[PDB]
């Protein structure tokens, strides 16, 4: 488990040979009803399904089929002039009612992105002692593992 | 469509302004002259007060439902959306907490890896300062194989027919014409063999099937596995893109769950038969006989030398490096393990030579061990012999 | 957007769980330790009751805001039907 | 500002108060009725234990609601989850990379804890 990554200043060839090492140990060991299967099926085929595109073209001196679509132009026009209508009556006020709004929404993500960063660096920021502390041990005790190794033959 | 104090459908629904609850016209009024007030509140009510007879005028009695319906469809589309996020990141953070936690380890690799080789230069600078010839035709001369009935009873094939053969009565029992691979079945009435490309099953000294370099029975005694020249096995039938080369021979281990094949390019490539897939492949010439035995761990593969593999760590232990020599054959008695081919060699596997045996005149072409290791069994390129 | 105690715009927006209404911590948190009440309704509520997940969300524009366009549509189409019904 | 199950901006946002959190009505009123649980803390909540403006300017182009802006977000909500479920199974299928990987280390490891500590111990009998 253990090893050291603010002390151990590890080449990329040490990440190349582990790898291998890593590598030829794994060489070994080797809800929703109809409404689902349509949606599924949309995204798998990659086709949207088609829409009226029929109140845009139309025809004078048609039918009885074209006063249909003649008069159906009529009344979407009066309720579109009227749905601009109350649009413009308050005009940009609507609007950058909504902007401000928005500003609200971005400035608390920022701050979870502090608070976030912080408490990131905040866990770094114990583990680097830990490292620095540990790593003086192991320096100690290799210190004096060479002190016996050499210790030893001299007295034999 | 229920009144709030019989409980019967109302053919004349009227309300109290009191308190909204829709009530029959007949039962209210008998209650507000029993005494004036509504029935549910008990706040003050009269006949007057309540609104009687159906509402429709200036109305007509679709459209508004279809939203409705889009309303609640999305509602599941939201719902479902959750859950599957919440698995999302859920298994991402497995999935980071592992890749971390994984270089992390390999690390440890990497300083225990130096430390062992600082070991070893230090350590090493310091340390520095019967015999039955019948079986088979005399003018075709030779047995290329032999197996033994596992339940008793010998099976051979020869330089073209399977013939088997009583040890204790010293008959041949059946010659069988329709062979460098030969099994014998548990049951005692079915053999099977193998040739330069057929799988003869045979019973009524007859071939009942021709299934169109090695031949396995499966554990459960129903299916067999054969490996080929042609580059596949089959039980199913697989070929390795990657490896694309002849399969020299093929055998189960002894669970049926797992089989290796060998290969003319010094593979031995181990298989899961349920996934079909290879899932391991042990290198260190044509591989020429594989065995695996009961322990269920040890494989031994040949090549002129022996390699065991402990199949737990997927390593080599073991390399017992003859000279010239061929290994042809090789067999778990689990204590014992032989070798035949140039001769016949049997070892002990516990502290891995217990018997040399150099009676046939060529070669050696398969060996097999009687039950409880009781005797010993050979063929040659024509002798059966026993030992 | 606002607190509804003071009125300003709060620097540390903190719902509490009794009078559904954003209150600024500072200010919330004093009326607290006043007495323990939402200043609202005056219901028992304290600190911890205060409250400041995966799912991306993106902002409210023009599925859910235009199905209930679609409403606003027809429930006042159907007052137009009433002038002239009525008419 | 958002609700926490659909990733909404709610019209009629209501919070629980076994875990604060804030879902739009609709929402939380479907799980309740599906399984009577809060759904972040799975802690035992109703419909009665939950305690209940925002500004979209419609288009100046606003035929389009009924045909562009429709197709537009049944198409949207198609390919997203259809591309979330394509996500979804390759996390699985690189958590079985990881694990198969992480348990091969492991092996490495062990191995390797076996034939470091004997050839620092064959140094120490050398002495002898």
């Amino acid at each position: 488990m253990d090893g050291l990554s603010f002390v151990d200043k590890i080449p990329d060839g040490y990440k190349n040979e582990i790898d291998q090492l890593v590598k030829k140990e794994f060489a070994n060991i080797k809800a929703d009803n109809s409404v689902s299967t349509l949606t599924n099926a949309l995204y798998t085929e990659y086709l949207k399904q088609r829409n009226n595109k029929k109140r845009r073209t139309p025809d004078f001196n048609d039918d009885d089929d074209t006063l249909f679509l003649e008069e159906y132009r009529r009344k979407y026009p009066r309720i579109d002039t009227s749905r601009y209508i109350p649009n413009e009556s308050s005009e940009v006020s609507l609007l950058g009612i909504v902007d401000s709004y928005l500003k609200h929404q971005e400035i608390v993500l920022d701050t979870l992105l502090p608070q976030t960063v912080s408490n990131q660096w905040r866990i770094n920021n114990d583990y680097i002692r830990q490292t620095c502390t540990i790593v003086e041990e192991m320096n100690i005790q290799q210190r004096k593992q060479i002190n016996d190794l050499e210790i030893y033959r001299k007295r034999l | 469509m229920l009144c709030a104090i019989s409980g019967k459908v109302p053919r004349r629904p009227v309300l109290s302004p009191k308190s909204r609850t829709i009530f029959e016209k007949s039962l209210l009024e008998q209650y507000v002259k029993d005494t004036g007030n509504d029935p549910i509140t008990n706040e003050p009510l009269s006949i007057e007060e309540i609104v009687e007879i159906v509402p429709s005028a200036q109305q007509a009695s679709s459209i508004p439902n279809l939203l409705t319906s889009l309303q609640n469809e999305w509602d599941a589309i939201m719902l479902e959306n959750f859950k599957l996020r919440s698995t999302l990141d859920s298994l991402t953070k497995k999935l980071s907490t592992v890749m971390y936690e994984r270089d992390a380890a390999k690390l440890v690799a990497a300083q225990l890896l130096m430390e062992k080789n600082e070991d070893s230069k230090d350590l090493p600078k310091s340390s520095q300062q019967d015999f039955v010839a019948r079986g088979k035709l005399k003018a075709p001369k030779w047995p290329i194989l032999k197996n033994l009935e596992l339940l008793q009873k010998t099976f051979p094939y020869k330089e073209k027919w399977v013939c088997m053969c009583r040890c204790e009565d010293g008959a041949l029992h059946f010659t069988q014409l329709k062979t460098i691979t030969t099994i014998t079945t548990p049951n005692p009435r079915t053999g099977g063999e193998h040739p330069a490309r057929l799988l003869l099953l045979y019973p009524s000294k007859t071939n009942k099937v021709l299934r169109e370099m090695y031949g396995h029975n499966e554990v459960n005694t129903e299916y067999f596995i054969w490996a080929d020249n042609r580059g596949t096995i089959g039980f199913y039938i697989v070929h390795s893109a990657k490896s694309d080369v002849e399969y020299s021979s093929g055998v189960l281990h002894k669970d049926s769950l797992l089989l290796a094949l060998y290969s003319p390019d010094g593979i031995l490539d181990v298989y899961n038969l349920s996934s079909p897939d290879q899932a391991s492949s042990r290198f260190p010439a044509k591989i020429k006989e594989v065995k695996f035995a009961d322990n269920g761990y040890w494989m031994v593969v040949e090549c002129q030398t022996v390699v065991c593999f402990d199949l737990r760590k997927d390593v080599g232990t073991l390399a017992y490096p003859t000279y010239k020599t061929g290994t042809v054959t090789y067999d778990i008695d689990m204590i014992a393990y032989s070798n035949e081919s140039n001769s016949l060699t049997i070892y002990k596997f516990d502290k891995k030579k217990n018997w040399t045996k150099d009676e046939e005149s060529a070669l050696c072409l398969q060996s097999d061990t009687a039950d409880f290791t009781d005797m010993d069994v050979v063929c040659g390129d024509a002798i059966l012999k026993t030992n | 957007m606002l607190c509804a105690i003071s009125g300003k715009v709060p620097r540390r927006p903190v719902l509490s769980p009794k009078s559904r209404t954003i209150f600024e911590k500072s200010l919330l948190e004093q009326y607290v330790k006043d007495t323990g009440n939402d200043p609202i309704t005056n219901e028992p509520l304290s600190i911890e009751e205060i409250v400041e997940s995966a799912q991306q969300a993106s902002l409210t524009e023009s599925i859910p805001n235009l199905l209930t366009s679609l409403q606003n549509e027809w429930d006042a189409i159907m007052l137009e039907n009433f002038k002239l019904r009525s008419t």
